[PDB]
């Protein structure tokens, strides 16, 4: 089974009006469960199920790790504003950290670091060295690299990464491997000589959706215009495919709705 | 758990 | 190249009457800094709901902003959408298929 634990983390210099200036997320299999920002400050659950197994102790402890982090990242953005000499503007430090655990029981760990959109710091666990994408990373290699402070790194991403997302697995096994069935809605538009199907499928879980358009029983792939798999607030998913054909031949076209919860595809019409 | 970042930049 | 991709949608299918959440995904966006805002009939739409801010492998930045509401017959919803990559506010129309 696929389980993944990512934390991702973003400091600002122009957030701007109304917003927090350093933002950090964590996910489990894709999922939002922990929350901080710089003007709340404190760890804050976003599912039932880490709340209702966790206690005080443990949100006590993690509003601090990240507190330390804030004051790093805040110092950050004046260290890094003079190596590359910048006297102010808008400007955004970006952190991606996290463990994989894939099907064929392999473990994934990765760290990378980014400056402004553009690559800085990227942690090789192999070599144990932190490449340096650009030239101005070259200070903060030579600083990590001396301190032995990849160790501590490895350590964190092959051991307290894994054992963290085994038990938070444990907390949401309900939650996350649920199977929720979409709502699909089918409808036309004719316009210019042209009738533009659309099919829209509503509140799916898991993620995971093939969605594909079929004429007189055969699929019809690269006239097919998708827009992904968007989330909604409620934590389920949505998608809409859409396709153009000649006006008459609505009827001839059905949508194909391949899905975890639904056990056989489900077929649908403009009806 | 967040990894406490044990260095600045 | 780092404009946001927006998409307008409701959370379960659309009906005059029933109660529903009106969806504004943007996404692939940099730097971070964006406005979204929901609009009915040309106006905000009263209390909104704006989702903890998320980036994927290639830095780029996605945004989530829900609202409760009712869906009426001869009411236009649409989403706004701000950001320094755009040299105009863009609308994005809500299509409500029934």
């Amino acid at each position: 089974e696929l389980h993944t634990l990512r934390y991702i983390q973003t400091a600002m210099t122009d957030p701007g009006p109304g917003q927090p200036w350093f933002v950090t997320v964590g996910y489990v299999d894709g999922e939002l469960f922990v929350h901080y920002n710089s003007t709340a400050r404190r760890v804050v659950p976003r599912t039932e199920w880490m709340a209702a197994n966790t206690d005080q102790q443990y949100w006590n402890g993690q509003t601090q790790i990240v507190q330390g982090n804030e004051q790093i990242d805040r110092d950050d953005l004046g260290t890094l504003q003079r190596r590359y000499n910048q006297t102010g503007g808008s400007h955004t430090v970006q952190l991606m950290y996290g463990c994989d655990i894939l099907e064929d029981g392999t473990i994934r760990g990765y760290s990378q670091d980014a400056y402004d959109g553009r690559d800085f710091i990227a942690f090789d666990k192999g070599t144990m060295t932190f490449t340096a994408a650009v030239p101005e990373a070259v200070p903060t290699k030579r600083k990590w690299e001396e301190g032995d402070y990849a160790e501590g790194l490895k350590q964190y991403l092959e051991e307290t990464c894994v054992e963290w997302l085994r038990r938070y697995v444990e907390y949401g096994k309900a939650e996350l491997g649920r199977r929720e069935r979409p709502e699909v809605r089918v409808w036309g538009k004719e316009a210019d000589g042209i009738l533009t199907l659309s099919c829209r499928a509503h509140g799916f879980y898991p993620r995971p959706i093939v969605v594909s358009w079929l004429k007189d029983g055969a699929v019809r792939g690269q006239d097919a215009q998708s827009g992904g798999i968007v989330p909604n607030g409620d934590g389920t998913y949505h998608t809409w495919v859409t396709i153009d054909a000649q006006p008459g031949d609505g009827d001839k076209y059905q949508c194909r709705v391949e899905h975890a919860s639904l056990p056989q595809p489900g077929l649908y019409s403009w009806e | 758990s967040w990894f406490r970042k044990p260095m600045t930049r | 190249d780092l404009t946001p991709k927006v998409q307008v949608y409701s959370r379960f299918p659309a009906s005059a009457g029933t109660k529903n959440v009106l969806n504004c995904f943007a996404a692939g966006f940099h730097p971070p800094k964006i406005s979204i805002t929901l609009m009915k009939d040309g106006v905000p739409m009263e209390g909104a709901q704006y989702s903890d801010m998320s980036f994927n492998d290639d830095w780029t930045f996605q945004r989530l902003v829900h609202a409760d509401f009712t869906p009426s017959s001869g009411s236009t919803y649409a989403c706004k959408v701000e950001h320094e990559t755009l040299k105009e506010p863009q609308v994005y129309k809500w299509d409500p298929e029934f």
